[PDB]
């Protein structure tokens, strides 16, 4: 005999310091195709959607 | 100043973040060897091997900073710690040029014990990744083990009032900062220091009811403590006991 | 253009159900068992909890501050008493 579990359930710790794509995409002014921006996202959660 | 001293069952550190409750438990890890010979540095490039142990006792806020890196130069990425009075910056990033440290040609507290915005050591500031800001690290006797395994640097620390005094004080993780970066060398910062390396042995933990390590006994220092850790207790009865071949 | 080379997705939650046997995965802590509160005391730093057998006793959950055990939900054998066959047939 054996009891069968009823659900599944997966915690994780709260989202936060997410990558800043907000600034990225809306920049109020770009740069020229010669001197392109960069900017090395590191250590951060993306949220690409 | 390279004067020699015992360390009286100091550097343990908490190996997991699991808890245990009245248990004894027995772990191989890196750890400084019970009773081991210490250096004391006074007013040169440590080697800085499998790990460190740093302690440091006085009454005022001299003593803040580290540096640590494998070459020191622009071939290689180096890493940097150091404490304000209000907060830490740790930032991994490289510096090329050290004309050397500062140091007033006076440097007399007898008048003025005022130092504050003369902190420029780094001559270049180049490309880097890594960047940590959080609440002091400094404050008694300051205990640190620093680790670098798989990519990983671990900081420990613990406040020890004092009156390398004897006892047991275990050190409790700090900050898991992940560099990446390779280190062999390092190096202390100024506005008194212990420094010993860390050996691949094995330990057996006492841990207490509200979960905290209490005794150790080091299974690599006489037979008796190898008795020990065979019959995993800490009192053995009468007898003769197979300890190891 | 976003070229690739501590990078991770957002891993979502699921809420927290007690006193029944659930699967659960705390931080890649995966197992099964019956989710039940706790009187123990953890250190800050700490997040399982492991007994002398090395089997997770309690787990702390990472959202909020609270410490909760882990038991398995009921398992076992089961035996049928009957007398002889032709003497009767209940069991
Ligand atoms: C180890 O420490 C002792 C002091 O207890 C000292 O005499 C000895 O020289 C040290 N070992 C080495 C290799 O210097
Ligand atoms: C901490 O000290 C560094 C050293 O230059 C300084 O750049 C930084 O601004 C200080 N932190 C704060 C919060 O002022
Ligand atoms: C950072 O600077 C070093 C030093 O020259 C260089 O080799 C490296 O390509 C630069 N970029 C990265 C991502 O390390
Ligand atoms: C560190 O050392 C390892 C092997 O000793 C080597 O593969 C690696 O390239 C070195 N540098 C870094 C940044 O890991
Ligand atoms: C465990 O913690 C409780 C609550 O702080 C305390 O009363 C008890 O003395 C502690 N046990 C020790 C220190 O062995
Ligand atoms: C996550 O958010 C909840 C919202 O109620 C909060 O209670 C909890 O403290 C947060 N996580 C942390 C930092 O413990
Ligand atoms: C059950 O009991 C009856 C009466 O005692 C007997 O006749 C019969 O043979 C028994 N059944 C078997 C399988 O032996």
């Amino acid at each position: 005999f054996r009891v069968q579990p009823t659900e599944s359930i997966v915690r994780f710790p709260n989202i936060t310091n997410l990558c800043p794509f907000d600034e990225v995409f809306n920049a109020t002014r770009f740069a020229s195709v010669y001197a392109w921006n960069r900017k090395r996202i590191s250590n951060c959660v993306a949220d690409y959607s | 100043t390279q004067s020699y001293t015992n360390s009286f069952t100091r550097g343990v550190y908490y190996p997991d973040k699991v808890f245990r409750s009245s248990v004894l438990h027995s772990t191989q890890d890196l750890f400084l060897p019970f009773f081991s010979n210490v250096t004391w540095f006074h007013a040169p490039v440590l080697p800085f091997n499998d790990g460190v142990y740093f302690a440091s006792t006085e009454k005022s806020n001299i003593i803040r900073g580290w540096i640590f890196g494998t070459t020191l130069d622009s071939k290689t990425q180096s890493l940097l710690i150091v404490n304000n009075a209000t907060n830490v910056v740790i930032k991994v990033c490289e510096f090329q040029f050290c004309n050397d440290p500062f140091l007033d040609v006076y440097y007399h507290k007898n008048n003025k014990s005022w130092m504050e915005s003369e902190f420029r050591v780094y001559s270049s500031a180049n490309n880097c990744t890594f960047e940590y800001v959080s609440q002091p690290f400094l404050m008694n006797l300051r205990e640190f083990v620093f680790k670098n395994i798989d990519g990983y640097f671990k900081i420990y620390s613990k406040h020890t009032p004092i009156n390398l005094p004897q006892g047991f004080s275990a050190l409790e993780p700090l900050v898991d900062l992940p560099i990446g970066i390779n280190i062999t060398r390092f190096q202390t910062l100024l506005a008194a220091y212990y420094v010993g390396y860390l050996q691949p042995r094995t330990f057996l933990l006492k841990y207490n009811e509200n979960g905290t390590i209490t005794d150790a006994v080091d299974c690599a220092l006489d037979p008796l403590s190898e008795t020990k850790c065979t019959l995993k207790s800490f009192t053995v009865e009468k007898g003769i006991y197979q300890t190891s071949n | 253009v976003l070229s690739f080379e501590t990078v991770c997705g957002p891993k979502k939650s699921t809420n927290l159900v007690k006193n029944k046997c659930v699967n659960f995965n705390f931080n890649g802590l995966t197992g099964t068992g019956v989710l039940t509160e706790s009187n123990k005391k953890f250190l800050p730093f700490q997040q399982f909890g492991r007994d002398i057998a090395d089997t997770t006793d309690a787990v702390r959950d990472p959202q909020t501050l609270e410490i909760l055990d882990i038991t398995p939900c009921s398992f076992g054998g089961v035996s049928v008493i009957t007398p002889g066959t032709n003497t009767s047939n209940q069991v």
